[PDB]
């Protein structure tokens, strides 16, 4: 998976989770990204999968 | 921001370089 | 972690002692007929494992090897040191007067 | 032909090695009872290209071009050294002496720059074994020391040196010393470069060889305050081989 | 650069206050 | 202080004999320094080869030893190198190669003398400033 | 760059030649009083 | 009339705002280059490597300067006096390194000040004027080829010019005077006195005339307006100044001609301040000041030091420490 | 507190600069009759 695209698909780069006077760039909030972790999988004692 | 602050009076001193050539006070002899 | 390695070295026998394999070859002035012919000699054949191997440079007449003995006490030999060395810094140093 | 410096001087050729006709193709014979050397070995760098820093993610990282910004100053040449025969027959070059390092400055993209001795200096390249002649295929690898780009007296602008200078931060009297060490304790490296010779011009009536070389080595670190990059050089060279 | 932060304000009121003096004064002047 | 006859003896040979000299000889022998070896020699350092100075201590570890009279108007008539090994003349001024150095043509053996003896007691006087270099001017 | 040498070259001609030219336009002449 | 002749009435126009002229058409264009190129560098050049040892000095805003540490830096001494237009280098990129900027500004500002000289003189003639203002100029632009072109040459490069430059100013005068005791040179004392005695008698000059000028004004305006512009008549008496100064000093000290005062307050700066350039232009080829080092001396031999003696201790710490990665034998020859 | 450090630059702005200009054309308004 590029990680391009795997960085759209992330809450801080939506438009709409900014605020008015929290001013500068998306980086002055969550920071600089650097990597992707890896996609996170959830599972139970059972071992289902969980979202 | 220090180097605007530096370039940013220069610039201003230029501009009153023009005026105070070019908008004078014309001399006038009484 | 980070030590000066020149700084290192004059607690060692090179902060007492002529070293063979890594002073500059302005000491050699220091004591009697070292200087320049069996200097050069000395420093062109430096990397030595003990003081005594310098006998055994080619060449050496009987004197020569007669006032080596003479000041094989003010000699000693460390390892070589690659700050020392490069640069032909043996041969000059930067440093005059 | 036989040019003079009052010929050559401010024309930028100084800093070319000597070259070869397209049709000296030929090839040297080494009589193994026999002994060698390289009379004069030049090279001549036309390309520099560095190791760009892959982020964190990585993928992977390239070579990049880069600017020479130091002028017609960058060759090797007047090298000499022993050409010895080895007795799975191969050819192994040692060098003895030489004007065998230039200090040069390239440029990448965004306005780094990059210092780096390229050099050659302690060179020992091999050809392969059983070499009874030298054609336009025969190949030398080698490596080579590179010393630390300043040498032990060299002062930075603080005063601060190995072999001399400031042992600390004297503009800053009751700073904590502890975060200041990299650039208050200079270390002088010294690191190993590797380099391909491909012989491919070949006149064995004068025994000239002249073909394409191939280095790799670090750049400058500055006694220590930073980390190295990685550098490709890429040129020309010419050898005269004479019996020794 | 690690410049002193009210090094910006500073300079700033140097220039404008007394620029605003003189200007009250000149166009006030002009006016008569 | 003043200019006297014990800083004005110094060793003749290396016999330990020692020789008294006058005013007149240390100023002729500065006068003549100055005139022939200051070029390269002023103050007691060596500007060609900054590693050998005039220090009477220099002088006394040179084979032969130069730190008396004789031997140092042995050096200017047939110089050596600091070990004795090789004659220099051909690059070092000396009554041998005065056809080269001609400033030497017209040195008397007295003059010789006046210099080394001037060599001789200027570090008597000067101590440490005597070939010591710009650290102590 | 062989480009830019050609144009400053023809530049700093134009300009010396008015100079020249215009000190040679009777430049005596011009002048409040005696026209010689 | 015809084409070329209307543009040299144009030329030579007396009523343009600022004044062309002849020398003015050489003028404009080099002072825009140089002045456009200094504003660029001082705000943007890279670091350039003066001394030719690869260890490139920043000059400019951008990279860490201020307006007190920032220049434009020397050309580099590995160019020493060659001619490098842009058009010599590789790239833009190599003439930054290199020092180019420099070499671009000093020689488009040298001629354009040049002709500055001669616009004053052009002007002069137009207007039926004496003419010898430019002579005055003719003092500090002299000052300007010292330090800019004179000194370089006999040096063997630009590399040892002054740096455009507040701090590098500072530099400059400090190596100098390591490297030729400027202060012990007669030609430099003459400057000082040059300047301070300029400055001395422009504060007399001033004080006097404002100390004797006629009551004009009442106490709440300023007394300027009791001049008015092109007045036939003086506003001052300088009758009384010479009576007061007169007095001040003895009546032959002082000055009653006014002619002969003000030819005075030319000559006294313009001369010393050609002193001073002459002094930076000789010791260009290191005529160097006076030495009085171990000049005292007792009866035995011992050094007695003098303050001479003291400002060579100075003088050897500038010296040994001055580009200190440049010199690798024992001695500093240019 | 950690606070926005322009705040202080910003604050003084918006409240110098349009005060300067009431006040200009006040004076000058004053200075007619
Ligand atoms: C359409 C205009 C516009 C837009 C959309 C942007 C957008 C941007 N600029 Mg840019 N900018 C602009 C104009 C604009 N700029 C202008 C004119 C200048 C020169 C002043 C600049 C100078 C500039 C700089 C120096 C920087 C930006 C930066 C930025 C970014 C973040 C800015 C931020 O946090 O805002 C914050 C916004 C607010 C806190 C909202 C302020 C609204 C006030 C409260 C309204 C005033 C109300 C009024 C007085 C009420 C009275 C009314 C009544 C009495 C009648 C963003 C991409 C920054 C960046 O990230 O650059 C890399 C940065 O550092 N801009
Ligand atoms: C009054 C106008 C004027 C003058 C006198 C100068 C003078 C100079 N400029 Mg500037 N310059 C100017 C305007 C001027 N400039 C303008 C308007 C620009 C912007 C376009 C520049 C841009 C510029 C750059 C970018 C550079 C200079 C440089 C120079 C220097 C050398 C120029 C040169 O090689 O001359 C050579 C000129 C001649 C040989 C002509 C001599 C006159 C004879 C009589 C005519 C000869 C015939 C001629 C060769 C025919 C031309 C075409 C032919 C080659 C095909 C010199 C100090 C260079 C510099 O500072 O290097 C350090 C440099 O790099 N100048
Ligand atoms: C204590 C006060 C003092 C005095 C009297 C002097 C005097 C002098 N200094 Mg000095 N100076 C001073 C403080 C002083 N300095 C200070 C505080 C500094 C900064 C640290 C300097 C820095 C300085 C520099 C860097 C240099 C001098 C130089 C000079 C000389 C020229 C001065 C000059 O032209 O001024 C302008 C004044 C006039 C033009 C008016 C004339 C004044 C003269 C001296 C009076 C003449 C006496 C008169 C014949 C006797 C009475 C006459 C009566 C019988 C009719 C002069 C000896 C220069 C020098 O050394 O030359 C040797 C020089 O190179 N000065
Ligand atoms: C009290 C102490 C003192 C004093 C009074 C002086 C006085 C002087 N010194 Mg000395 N100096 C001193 C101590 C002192 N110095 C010390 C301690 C040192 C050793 C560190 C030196 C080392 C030293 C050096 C090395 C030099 C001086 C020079 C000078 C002279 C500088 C003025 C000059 O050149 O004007 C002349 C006028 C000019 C230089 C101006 C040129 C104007 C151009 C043509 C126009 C520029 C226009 C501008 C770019 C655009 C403006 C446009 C604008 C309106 C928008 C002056 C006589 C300098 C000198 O003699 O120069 C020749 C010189 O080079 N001094
Ligand atoms: C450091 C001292 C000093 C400076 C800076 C200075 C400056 C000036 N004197 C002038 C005039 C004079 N000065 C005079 C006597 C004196 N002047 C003195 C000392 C100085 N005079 C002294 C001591 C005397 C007494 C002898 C006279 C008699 C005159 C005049 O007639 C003349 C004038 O007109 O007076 C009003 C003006 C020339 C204008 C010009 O050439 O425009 C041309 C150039 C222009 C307009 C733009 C140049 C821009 C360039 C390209 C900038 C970049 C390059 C610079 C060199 C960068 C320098 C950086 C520094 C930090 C070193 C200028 C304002
Ligand atoms: C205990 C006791 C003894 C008490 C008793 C006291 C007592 C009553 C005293 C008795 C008298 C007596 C003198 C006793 C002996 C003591 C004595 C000898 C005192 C020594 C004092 C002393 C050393 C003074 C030194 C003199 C000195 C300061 C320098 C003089 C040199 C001098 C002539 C300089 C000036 C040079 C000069 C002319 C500059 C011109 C400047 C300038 C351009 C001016 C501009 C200008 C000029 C004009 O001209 C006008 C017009 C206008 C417009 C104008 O711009
Ligand atoms: C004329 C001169 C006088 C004018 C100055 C007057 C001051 C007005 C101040 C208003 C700005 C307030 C900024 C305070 C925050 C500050 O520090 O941010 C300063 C911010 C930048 O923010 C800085 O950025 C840095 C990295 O660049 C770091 O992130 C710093 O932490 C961060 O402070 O600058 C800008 O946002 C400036 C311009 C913003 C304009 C675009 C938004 C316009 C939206 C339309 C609004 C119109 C509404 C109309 C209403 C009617
Ligand atoms: C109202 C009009 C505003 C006028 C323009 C304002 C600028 C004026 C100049 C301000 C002073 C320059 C300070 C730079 C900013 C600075 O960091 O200050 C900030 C400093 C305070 O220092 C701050 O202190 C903080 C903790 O308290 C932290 O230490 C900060 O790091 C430190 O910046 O301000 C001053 O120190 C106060 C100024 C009063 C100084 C008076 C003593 C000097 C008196 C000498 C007067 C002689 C004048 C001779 C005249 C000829
Ligand atoms: C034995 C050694 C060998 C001998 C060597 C001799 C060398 C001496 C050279 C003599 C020079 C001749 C005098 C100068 C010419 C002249 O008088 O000017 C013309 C006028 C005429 O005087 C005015 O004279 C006028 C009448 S007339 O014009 O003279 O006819 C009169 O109207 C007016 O009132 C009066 O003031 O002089 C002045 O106005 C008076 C002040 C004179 C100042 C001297 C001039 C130059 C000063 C520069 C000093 C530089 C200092 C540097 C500082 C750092
Ligand atoms: C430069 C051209 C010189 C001149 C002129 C004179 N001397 Fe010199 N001197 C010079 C060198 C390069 C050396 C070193 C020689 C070597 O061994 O390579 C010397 C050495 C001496 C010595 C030996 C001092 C010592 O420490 O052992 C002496 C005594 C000496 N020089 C004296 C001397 C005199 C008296 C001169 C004038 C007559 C003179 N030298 C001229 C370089 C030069
Ligand atoms: C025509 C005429 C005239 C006019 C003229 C003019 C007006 C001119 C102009 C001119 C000008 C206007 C010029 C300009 C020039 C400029 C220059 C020459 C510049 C340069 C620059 C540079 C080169 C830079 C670079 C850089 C830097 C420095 C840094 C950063 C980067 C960069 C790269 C950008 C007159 C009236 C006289 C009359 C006659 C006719
Ligand atoms: O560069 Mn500028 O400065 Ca006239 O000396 Mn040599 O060189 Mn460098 O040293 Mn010291
Ligand atoms: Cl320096
Ligand atoms: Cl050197």
């Amino acid at each position: 998976i590029p990680e391009k695209l795997a960085f759209y698909d992330y809450i801080g780069n939506n438009p709409a989770k900014g605020g008015l006077f929290r001013t500068g760039p998306m980086n002055k909030g969550d920071g600089i990204a650097q990597a992707w972790k890896g996609h996170a999988v959830f599972r139970n004692k059972e071992g289902e999968e969980l979202f | 921001m220090e180097t605007i602050t530096y370039v940013f009076i220069f610039a201003c001193i230029i501009a009153l370089f023009f005026f105070a050539i070019f908008f004078r006070e014309p001399p006038r002899i009484t | 972690e980070l030590v000066n390695v020149v700084d290192e070295k004059l607690g060692t026998a090179y902060g007492e002692k002529i070293d063979l394999n890594n002073t500059n070859i302005a000491a050699f002035i220091q004591y009697r007929g070292l200087y320049p012919t069996l200097a050069k000699l000395i420093v062109k054949n430096a990397p030595y494992e003990s003081v005594e191997d310098v006998l055994n440079i080619p060449g050496l007449t009987e004197r020569q090897k007669q006032i080596l003995r003479e000041n094989l006490e003010h000699f000693t030999v460390t390892e070589v040191e690659t700050a020392l060395v490069e640069g032909g810094d043996r041969y000059n140093n930067g440093l005059y007067k | 032909q036989t040019l003079t410096y009052d010929d050559i001087v401010g024309t930028g050729l100084a800093n070319k090695c000597p070259t070869l006709d397209d049709t000296a193709r030929g090839a040297y014979p080494i009589d193994s009872s026999q002994t060698y050397r390289i009379a004069r070995l030049c090279l001549q760098p036309t390309t520099f290209l560095v190791k760009e820093e892959p982020k964190n993610k990585r993928q992977e990282a390239e070579f990049v071009p880069t600017k020479l910004v130091t002028r017609e100053t960058t060759s090797l040449d007047q090298i000499q050294g022993e050409l010895k025969v080895n007795s799975d027959g191969s050819l192994t070059f040692v060098e003895e002496d030489g004007i065998d390092f230039q200090p040069v400055t390239v440029q990448m993209a965004g306005g780094e720059r990059i210092p780096l001795l390229f050099t050659v200096k302690n060179l020992v390249a091999s050809t392969q074994p059983n070499v009874t002649s030298i054609t336009t295929s025969t190949d030398f690898k080698g490596e080579f020391n590179v010393p630390s780009y300043r040498t032990a007296n060299f002062l930075d602008p603080k005063g601060r040196g190995l072999a001399s200078g400031y042992d600390s931060a004297i503009a800053l009297p009751q700073a904590k010393e502890e975060e200041l060490a990299r650039a208050n304790v200079k270390r002088f490296s010294l690191t190993k470069g590797q380099i391909s010779l491909n012989v491919a011009k070949v006149d064995g009536r004068t025994g000239e060889i002249a073909g394409t070389f191939e280095s790799e080595q670090l750049s400058d670190d500055d006694m220590g305050a930073h980390e190295p990059h990685e550098v490709k050089i890429q040129g020309v060279f010419y050898a005269s081989i004479e019996p020794a | 650069m690690e410049v002193n932060q009210l090094g910006l304000i500073a300079t700033a009121l140097f220039v404008l206050v007394p620029s605003v003096f003189l200007i009250i004064l000149y166009v006030q002047t002009e006016s008569q | 202080a003043e200019l006297t006859p014990e800083v004005l003896t110094v060793p003749l040979n290396s016999e330990g004999k020692t020789i008294t000299l006058t005013e007149k000889q240390y100023l002729e022998g500065k006068r003549l320094f100055q005139y022939a070896c200051a070029s390269c020699h002023v103050g007691g350092i060596t500007k060609t080869n900054p590693s050998l100075d005039l220090r009477t201590e220099t002088l006394a570890l040179a084979t032969p030893p130069r730190d008396n009279i004789e031997g140092l108007v042995d050096y200017m008539k047939n110089p050596t190198t600091y070990d004795g090994e090789q004659e220099i003349a051909e690059v070092h001024p000396s009554l041998r190669s005065a056809d080269i150095f001609p400033k030497m043509r017209n040195l008397t053996e007295k003059d010789l003398v006046a210099i080394a003896g001037h060599i001789l007691v200027e570090p008597k006087i000067l101590g440490d400033k005597w070939g010591g270099g710009k650290v102590y001017y | 760059m062989e480009t830019l040498k050609i144009t400053v070259y023809i530049v700093v001609t134009f300009f010396v030649l008015l100079f020249v030219f215009g000190f040679l336009s009777g430049d005596p002449a011009r002048n409040p009083k005696r026209k010689d | 009339a015809n084409l070329w002749e209307r543009f040299c009435n144009w030329v030579t126009s007396t009523d343009n705002r600022l004044y062309v002229g002849w020398f003015g058409v050489i003028m404009i264009p080099t002072l825009l280059a140089a002045t456009i190129c200094f504003v660029i560098a001082f705000i943007a050049a890279p670091p350039v490597d003066i001394d030719g040892i690869r260890e490139p000095v920043s000059g400019s805003l951008l990279y860490g300067n201020n307006i007190i540490t920032g220049a434009v830096v020397p050309s580099s001494n590995a160019i020493g006096l060659h001619f490098y237009p842009i058009w010599e280098a590789a790239s833009l990129d190599e003439w930054l390194y290199n020092g180019g900027p420099y070499q671009l500004i000093i020689f488009h500002f040298l001629l354009g000040a040049s002709c500055y000289m001669g616009r004053q003189w052009e002007l002069s003639y137009r207007l039926g004027m004496r003419p010898w203002i430019c002579v005055a100029y003719s003092a500090p632009l002299a000052s300007a080829f010292a330090v800019f072109l004179i000194y370089p040459i006999g040096q063997g490069s630009f590399s040892d010019g002054m740096p455009l430059g507040i701090s590098g100013t500072f530099n400059f005068m400090i190596v100098f005077q390591a490297e030729h005791n400027i202060l012990m040179h007669p030609f430099h004392q003459l400057g000082v006195a040059g300047v301070f005695g300029g400055a001395l008698f422009c504060a007399m000059h001033g004080s006097l005339v404002t100390s004797s000028l006629i009551r004009e004004t009442t106490e709440t305006e300023s007394a300027n307006y009791g001049y008015k512009f092109g007045q036939e008549e003086e506003t001052y008496n300088i009758v009384a100044a010479h009576g007061y100064f007169g007095r001040l000093i003895f009546q032959y000290a002082s000055f009653n001609n006014s002619r002969s005062l003000h030819f005075f307050l030319a000559a006294w700066p313009v001369v010393g301040v050609w002193f001073t350039a002459l002094g930076i232009s000789t010791m260009a080829f290191n005529l160097n000041g006076f030495n009085f080092n171990h000049s005292v001396i007792d009866a035995k031999g011992n050094v007695i030091n003098t303050w001479a003696d003291i400002i060579n201790r100075a003088n050897l710490g500038m010296e040994v420490m001055h580009e200190r990665n440049a010199h690798n034998f024992p001695l500093d020859l240019a």
